[PDB]
């Protein structure tokens, strides 16, 4: 243990296990070994002391880093194996206080708590104040969500890529977004939520959204669709190249129009394009030359964003066409809460529509109140809450778990101060009638993600459409 | 102690094969075994 | 037919058969240069 | 599936007087169509043009020219006709 | 075949700060696909002399 | 079911195989149906 | 359509309020809770002493699991009947189960007073380390912390070991959910 | 694709009238009066307005669909009174009351400004 | 080979027999509508105008199929096609002059579907009669589909994603068929287990606990705009 | 029997906001005003966009959306500027719509920021309001926008940029002397600032023969109109609506009659 | 990308006062003093300034 | 040469090591992408990490089913050579034969 602490014969991730019992010592050194740091505890006491703290404070322009306490021996690395001999503090604050007298002999104490949790999990406020179904449901639909994807988004060209137009970092965020650069690449909206059942439209995990924020941009987003394709020579027989097939070129041609191609057979950026367009003019000769144009689908429509040329690694001629398609928020497309409430839009309704509080506050979304009960997803509550402290504080309020620093109690009496009712509920007015609703509604600023699933991206009609010749049975045209 | 029952079961009963998973009786006792745990 | 280097983004010409090797930096990969057509978004 | 499905490593009528839920749909649906083929409708309608709905009107009345022949398991057959048997509605 | 021996879907003790014991997938991959700790190393190995 | 003092008519085993073989075809006919009735109202769920 | 029409003069909600207790009410579930962890530290202490008796039909592991499980149930009801019978007509959480529409009695007592007793197939959360459930245990600590018993509510937070004995616990409803998906449709596809 | 243009909550088609009125056969002077192209805007205005007439016996208004534009209002008079007439007071009535609001909210805004 | 093309799972018989691609078809994700009754399904404008139903041309509808043959597929409700005595059929959409399209007794005109077609409604996996009940259309804006809440319960629907898939009928035969014995309202009651299939649930079951309380009082207003709401209702206003 | 005699008492009034009290009126009309400020009040905006160039970071719609946005200079122009629908002309001209170009070129290494200056109209009378100027897209060297956009007169029930109000406050009975909100715990919930009731007070007693009045408004507008404004072309908005309603109502009464 | 010209709640002018926030943050104005001084007094328009990211920063760093 | 191997992406041999941030976005790279991958015929692969029981470590099991009541197996691997890894199984054989 001392040359792995000091580095000097054994490099870190060696892992030494005596099983005191039977009288074995097992060392592996052997890679794929899963491991993680942990503090060091010696007579009841951390190695790590304040010297160190303020050269990790220190960290810029003085080079000392993470190395440094391994190389101190005041951190190690712990596997699976040394865990069973390993007496874990969860705290130093706690669980090696003499007063506790719980065990005297901790070997390593935890960094923090939360670090067990994954890159999906650490987004999740709260997730000690929610179900652990609804924290694996989350992990799902954080994947799923909307936002920017990488910063050069503009110069790739990806098959599919949702970028939302407003992305914003959580007002309650969860420390570890810090180091998974959730705050520089954001993937939803803090929204207005009002927890109520309004007209009924919400019902079953739907949602209510305010067409007047909408049309503001609210959750709306780009969606990128890149086309590709080449030219190839491969048998002499066939030739394919890209032009733009004409009545003399081509013996057989339909009555759709062409006019969208180039002379080089492709389509230009900036040119609105549906399932009747043609974004690749595409001819092989035959063994007159066939044309095999690349036309989109029925649901396709948008924009050329942008067509680029290139030669391959096959050293083919190559192009790439991406169309852009605005996704405004409309009824059916799904979103989430950030703690597994996953639903489609209901309706929408208007500013005048929607209700509003004294100040005049409309919510952006309104959900079920039934979809907090059974779910038991109290971390929105708690979310909610807290986010309405942190937009009236102007602080980013912290939903790390297991802290012990923030509560509902201490969230509720800094509420109180900014002149709201200290477990979040608001006085709000019928839209309709303008008179006062008989319960106060609970609103409040929650992070909310727009997944990419789109009602447009899914809605399908067939009506005695294109037949399979061979077997006279139903196929997509 | 424990028993096979819901899905398991129902497919047991479908699925009549010569080993069940928790093949079991049902035992009543006719005299005095019926009340006394000792007889029992 | 006027396609922009994607490295140097330079104007240039080209046609059917010469390659699209970039005139002055040899950069093989081209855009095609925005549509000439007036196109019309509602502001909503 | 297949794990958890081994688990090995881890006159003279017999028949009812009353007519059928299926008789009276195909009834209906029979006599809908004919009424939709120009078929002469026995009963006076007024302002009605859904051929289903015409003959809906033409059972109530009992009116519809159509005959069930039940076949029975031993291969008989009874005759009934619409306007005999008793409606459900 | 290794699997069909013990069940690995289950949220074993020893994933504690190694794997994340909320995010899995829903379906057939229940607890069979799991993600890293935010602070999970992965072993390099090195010679043993 | 040929023990002394044992209930020879109460007694039954929830195996349908054994019903089959000692007291036969509607034995078991109403021992699957109990069974299948048991399997079902367990949890309070009732069929026709 | 009629009663819809009258939720936009009643309306109906849910939140932090509904999930808050009176101190008195916090009172006395942690008041239960402290009197369940010493009857289940009694029975560790009998069970080390040779001072338990196995019963019929079960060994003496069976009979203090049984003990121990009865003692941790009994506090998860006791705390969460004392908490449900404290709340409030206007809770929120009430009306919904009252009525029927989402949630239940054991919901509103997770959320409110006690989650309770964590169990993998149907036993206390097992000794994945040799003699320990986590390594932040002495070995051999049958103790309810220790096992998996979450002594904390939603609200008030799940500690960190709580939080992995729940996800264990939860991961099982997960599994349960993905066989009887799949395997519920053979079953009526065979029958038919 | 299928999201109608906006235009339309508010604008009248081709050959679409405005309000039509529909006798209500279930009870003596009740009439019913769809009127397209409106919301809780004049609905629910012109539903408390005829309220506080007390020859109205009724009077309450409903939106068949709020993906629709169509408000529909039923009015029910005593015997002697109709609910065209009542329909019509109505909205006299409002136009009055919002025309003394305008003088009033003018004089007011000029009070404010002068002093 | 050819024993090849009957086995397995894509093989005539299962591939292509016992199970099979079908028209006049269309899926979409599902949203909730309070306003829509039970045994009603709203539709897209999108789909409505795609699918078609063949209405046969009788002297009660010569004039108004004519109508919808001359408003074609360009203007929605109209048709797709005329189908003749002879059973050949005519594009409306290539070439729409009415005096080539002059309608008479026995034709066949696939016009669009539109409000009160009957269509069948089902959601996957299909485990009982309830999962695949009758619906009257209803044509709405937008791209989903609507659902009563009620009927959630029986589809065992939430609307959180799911998809359902609609059928429409292609014949007086089984559209009435479907009148007569899947329609939402027969269905209500389930001979399973002796009791109703689908109840009041969420919102509705919620506040009718609330409503249905001895201190909730209604004044005249409120009472007159909840009667608007009631279908049954005859019209007399009751003694407060 | 007949209209309410409603009185205003106006309590505060600037550039920004406008607030005021509405007494002896009915809830029904003191809602359908607030309705008609946020959908009803007619204003100018930008509706349609021509780009001829756009070398920024953001597509071509987004950009026109955010033009959409902006609030423009409309007071006194928007009673004058007649519905692209209901002019008589072809299409956009000076009787129905106002003209909008921007054009700027970006060749400095320091980043050029498009914002509502850069936009110019040919009337003097509708222009950006805030001519801070809003922020429009950021331009690297080289980078350029440059486009071409019309104006037209719309409303908030249309698109929420012709809505002029930036937040309509609106309350009644501060003191739930109606009782129309019921509180689990009233001395948990704040005093408002319109109520007038004590320290130790929590709730005003009970009044069975009270009926919703005193309606106490705030009106912020987002600059296109002045906030006085709004609510004069919202109560002649609404008086517009209810007259032409008469009117169609009126035919239709003498058409069965 | 940049920030949202309209509040999405209630339609405030928020576009405008981005480079003023970043100024007060630079004079050492506190997150929620400077929402003040601006005057972004609904918490739902403090969110729209508190919670921006103005990605375009970095998006011109790329060549165009 | 004998051939190519690729490369995955800010590794010590990519060309994106070491670069800056202003240096990654002149190449047009996100400094924040945090590589780990393999561009395949311009296709982004990540090697998902494969979980298997470790080598030359002596595990005792029990399998109900088989004739065995109880084996010791060894995974025997040579030390980073001859991947090929064989394993040795010692079982005892159940003790209920007849
Ligand atoms: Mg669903
Ligand atoms: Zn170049
Ligand atoms: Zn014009
Ligand atoms: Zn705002």
């Amino acid at each position: 243990r001392k040359l792995r602490r000091q580095m000097d014969i054994i490099v870190s991730e060696v892992s030494m296990i005596r099983d005191i019992r039977e009288r074995e010592i097992r060392i592996y050194t052997d890679a794929g070994r899963i491991c993680r740091p942990l503090l060091i505890v010696e007579k009841q006491k951390l190695l790590l002391k304040k010297r160190h703290i303020d050269q990790l404070k220190e960290r810029e322009y003085n080079n000392y880093s993470w190395q440094d306490l391994v190389a101190s021996g005041v951190v190690e690395y712990i596997d699976t194996l040394e865990e069973e001999t390993v007496m874990l503090a969860m705290t130093p604050d706690d669980l090696q206080e003499k007063e506790v007298a719980y065990c005297s002999t901790y070997t390593h104490c935890e960094i923090h708590p939360s670090m067990i949790l994954g890159v999906c999990a650490s987004i999740i406020p709260f997730p000690d104040h929610n179900q652990s179904p609804r924290n694996t449901y989350q992990s799902a639909m954080g994947k799923q969500a909307m936002g920017v994807y990488i910063t050069n988004f503009h110069v790739r060209m990806d098959t599919l890529a949702h970028v939302l137009y407003y992305p914003q970092k959580p007002l309650v965020t969860t420390r570890s977004m810090e180091y998974l650069r959730f705050r520089e690449l954001p993937a939803g909206i803090n929204s207005i939520v009002a927890i109520a059942s309004y007209t009924g439209y919400n019902q079953e995990d739907s949602v209510i959204m305010n067409r007047s924020a909408v049309d503001r941009g609210f959750f709306r987003s780009v969606f990128y669709r890149s086309y590709k394709e080449q030219e190839s020579k491969k048998g002499f027989d066939q030739e394919e190249v890209f032009e733009k097939p004409t009545r003399e070129t081509c013996q057989g041609m339909r009555h759709a129009i062409y006019d969208k191609l180039d002379d080089d057979g492709l389509i230009a950026p900036g040119v609105r394009v549906s399932g009747d367009d043609v974004i690749i003019g595409k001819t092989v000769t035959l063994p007159t030359k066939r044309d095999c144009s690349t036309f989109l689908r029925t649901s396709e429509t948008g924009i050329v964003d942008q067509v680029m040329v290139t030669l391959n690694q096959e050293g083919y001629k190559f192009c790439k066409i991406r169309v852009r398609s605005v996704r405004i928020p409309q009824i059916g497309d799904k979103f989430a809460s950030r703690h597994g409430q996953k639903g489609t839009c209901g309706i929408q309704y208007r500013q005048e529509d929607m209700p509003f509080t004294c100040e005049g506050i409309t919510p952006d979304i309104i959900i079920n109140p039934h979809a907090i009960p059974s779910r038991m997803t109290i971390g929105h509550l708690i979310e909610c809450l807290q986010g309405k402290v942190s937009a009236n504080k102007g602080e980013i309020g912290d939903a790390t778990p297991f802290n012990d620093a923030v509560n509902v109690q201490k969230i509720s009496n800094l509420l109180s101060d900014y002149g709201y009712h200290l477990r979040g509920n608001e006085v709000l007015y019928n839209g309709f009638t303008g008179r006062k609703i008989t319960s106060q509604i609970f609103i409040g600023p929650t992070y909310y993600q727009r997944l990419k699933h789109m009602v447009d991206d899914k809605i399908h009609s067939r009506a005695r459409g294109p037949i399979q010749i061979l077997n006279r049975q139903p196929m997509e045209g | 102690k424990n028993v096979t029952l819901g899905v398991p079961r129902l497919k047991e009963l479908i699925n009549i094969s010569k080993k069940p998973k928790t093949p079991s009786l049902t035992v009543f006792l006719l005299g005095q075994s019926a009340r006394d745990a000792e007889r029992a | 037919m006027i396609y922009i280097c994607g490295e140097c983004h330079t104007e240039n010409e080209i046609k059917s058969r010469d390659p699209i090797r970039c005139r002055e930096c040899g950069y093989r990969i081209m855009y095609k240069k925005r549509t000439k057509r007036l196109v019309v978004f509602d502001a909503r | 599936e297949g794990l958890d499905d081994l688990e090995n490593a881890e006159q003279k009528r017999i028949t009812t007087p009353y007519m059928t839920k299926y008789e009276r749909a195909r009834v209906l649906g029979t006599r809908a169509l004919q009424i939709a083929m120009c078929a002469p409708v026995m009963v006076e309608l007024e302002g009605e043009t859904d051929p289903l709905l015409i003959a809906m009107k033409e059972l109530k009345a009992r009116k519809i020219p159509i005959i069930i022949r039940r076949y029975l398991p031993d291969g008989s057959y009874e005759d009934w006709g619409v306007d005999e048997l008793i409606i459900s509605d | 075949r290794d699997g069909k021996l013990a069940k690995p879907r289950q949220l074993h003790n020893t994933l504690w700060g190694m794997v994340c014991p909320a995010e899995t997938p829903e379906g057939h991959a229940v607890g069979l696909v799991k993600n890293l700790a935010l602070m999970a190393y992965i072993s390099v190995g090195s010679q043993p002399s | 079911l040929s023990e002394k003092d044992v209930d020879p008519v109460r007694t039954t085993s929830n195996d349908i195989v054994e019903i089959f073989t000692v007291l036969g075809i509607e034995a078991v006919r109403k021992a699957l149906e109990r069974e299948l009735y048991h399997v079902i109202s367990f949890d309070g769920s009732y069929v026709n | 359509t009629v009663i819809n029409n009258w939720l936009l003069i009643e309306g109906h909600t849910i939140g932090i309020g509904d999930s808050i207790a009176d101190s008195k009410t916090y009172q006395d579930i942690q008041n239960t809770i402290k009197k369940a962890k010493q009857d289940v530290i009694e029975v560790i202490e009998k069970a080390h002493n040779n001072e338990l008796e196995p019963t019929p039909g079960n060994t003496l592991r069976q009979t203090f699991e049984n003990q121990v499980n009865r003692i941790l149930n009994d506090a998860r009801d006791k705390t969460g009947s004392s908490a449900q019978k404290s709340l409030s007509e206007y809770n929120n959480f009430k009306s919904m189960v009252v009525s029927g529409a989402k949630g239940s009695k054991i919901n509103i007592s997770q959320v409110i007073a006690v989650v309770g007793q964590q169990n993998v197939e149907g036993k206390r959360i097992p000794f994945g380390f040799k003699h320990r459930t986590l390594p932040h245990f002495i070995k051999d600590d049958y103790g309810p912390e220790s096992r998996g018993f979450v002594e904390n509510s939603y609200l008030a937070g799940l500690t960190p070991t709580e939080f992995f004995f729940h996800a264990m616990g939860g991961r099982e409803g997960l599994i349960d959910t993905a066989v009887k998906t799949a395997e519920t449709g053979y079953i009526q596809r065979r029958l038919i | 694709m299928n999201a109608p243009p906006a235009f339309e909550s508010f604008l009248l088609f081709e050959g679409e009238k405005k309000i039509t009125i529909n006798k209500d056969t279930k009870v003596p002077n009740a009439c019913l009066f769809t009127i397209n192209k409106e919301d809780h805007t004049l609905g629910n205005i012109i539903k408390s307005q005829l309220l506080k007439d007390p020859q109205v016996l009724f009077a309450g208004y409903k939106v068949p669909h709020p993906l629709e534009h169509k408000i529909i209002i039923r009015v029910q008079t005593t015997p002697d009174y109709s609910p065209q007439e009542a329909f019509t007071n109505a909205i006299t009535d409002l136009i009055s009351e919002l025309s003394l609001l305008e003088e009033r909210f003018r004089v007011a805004i000029k009070d404010k400004q002068e002093g | 080979s050819l024993k090849q093309r009957l086995k397995g799972k894509e093989g005539r018989v299962r591939g292509n027999l016992m199970g099979k691609r079908v028209d006049f078809s269309a899926r979409t994700v599902i949203t909730p509508d309070p306003n829509l009754s039970i045994d009603q399904v709203g539709v897209p404008r999108s789909i409505a105008a795609n699918m078609t139903f063949a209405e046969i041309v009788t002297p009660f509808n010569i004039d108004r199929l004519q109508e919808l043959v001359r408003r074609g597929n360009s203007q929605y409700p109209g048709a797709k096609y005329i189908i003749r005595d002879n059973g050949d059929r005519i594009d409306l959409r290539f070439h729409p002059k009415p005096s080539d399209l002059h309608l008479q007794t026995g034709y066949k005109v696939e016009r669009h579907m539109c409000d009160g077609d009957i269509v069948i409604f089902n959601r996957q996996p299909t485990l009982h009669k309830m999962s695949m009940m009758g619906h009257r259309v209803r044509i709405l804006p937008w791209s989903t589909f609507r659902l009563n809440l009620s009927v959630t319960t029986p589809y065992n629907a939430d609307f959180d994603g799911d998809e359902m898939n609609l059928h429409l009928p292609q014949s007086l035969e089984t559209r009435a068929e479907i009148q007569e014995l899947a329609m939402v309202p027969r269905m209500i009651v389930t001979p399973q287990s002796n009791r109703p299939v689908m109840g009041i649930v969420q919102d509705t079951l919620t506040a009718v606990r609330k409503f249905t309380k001895r201190d909730v009082f209604l004044e005249r207003g409120e009472v007159m705009n909840l009667l608007m709401f009631l279908s049954t209702w005859d019209g007399k206003v009751p003694q407060p | 029997p007949y209209a309410n005699q409603p009185t205003v008492r106006i309590t505060e009034l600037t550039d920004e906001n406008v607030k005021f009290i509405i007494e002896n009126t009915d809830l029904a009309v003191a809602n359908s005003i607030r309705r008609v400020f946020i959908a009803e009040v007619p204003i100018i905006a930008i509706d349609w966009v021509q780009i001829d160039a756009n070398s920024s970071v953001l597509h071509d719609e987004f950009i026109a959306h955010r033009l959409g946005l902006i609030p423009l200079t409309s007071d006194d122009i928007v009673d004058k500027l007649q519905y692209s629908r209901d002019c008589t002309c072809e299409e956009f001209c000076p009787e129905c719509s106002v003209e909008f170009t921007l054009d700027v070129r970006c060749n400095e290494d320091q980043t050029r920021h498009v914002t509502s200056r850069d936009l110019i109209s040919n009337s003097p009378r509708v222009i950006p309001v805030t001519s801070d100027d809003i922020l429009i897209v950021k331009l690297r060297k080289g980078q350029e926008l440059r486009l071409r956009a019309y104006a037209k007169k719309g409303f908030g029930k249309e698109h929420a940029k012709w809505n002029p109000t930036a937040g309509v406050a609106f309350e009644y009975d501060p003191d739930n002397a109606l009782r129309h909100t019921v509180y689990p715990k009233p001395e948990e919930w704040p005093k408002s600032e319109y109520s007038e009731l004590d320290e130790d007070e929590s709730q005003a007693p009970y009044d069975p023969n009270g009926k919703p009045e005193r309606f106490y408004y705030n009106v912020e507008s987002c600059g296109s109109l002045r906030p006085e404004t709004i609510v004069l072309s919202a109560l002649s908005g609404l008086k517009k609506k209810l007259s032409d309603l008469q009117t169609q109502l009126s035919h239709e009464i003498q058409s069965d009659v | 990308m940049i920030i949202p010209v309209r509040c999405f709640t209630c339609g405030k002018i928020v576009g405008n006062k981005w480079e003023a926030y970043l100024g007060l943050l630079q004079a050492e104005y506190t997150e929620g003093d400077a929402l003040d001084a601006l005057g972004l007094k609904r918490y739902c328009c403090r969110r729209m300034l508190l919670a921006h990211v103005d990605l375009i920063e970095k998006l011109l760093n790329y060549a165009p | 040469f004998i051939g190519k191997i690729p490369i995955m992406l800010r590794s010590t041999y990519c060309l994106l090591n070491g670069l800056t941030d202003r240096d990654l976005c002149e190449l047009n790279e996100c400094p924040l992408d945090p590589g780990g991958y393999f561009i395949i015929n311009g296709s982004e692969k990540v090697l998902i990490a494969q979980e298997k029981m470790a080598t030359n470590t002596v595990y005792v099991f029990a399998k109900k089913d088989s004739k065995y009541a109880y084996t010791g197996e060894c995974r025997s691997c040579l030390e980073n050579s001859s991947r090929p890894t064989s394993t040795i199984w010692v079982s005892m054989l159940a003790r209920g034969g007849q």
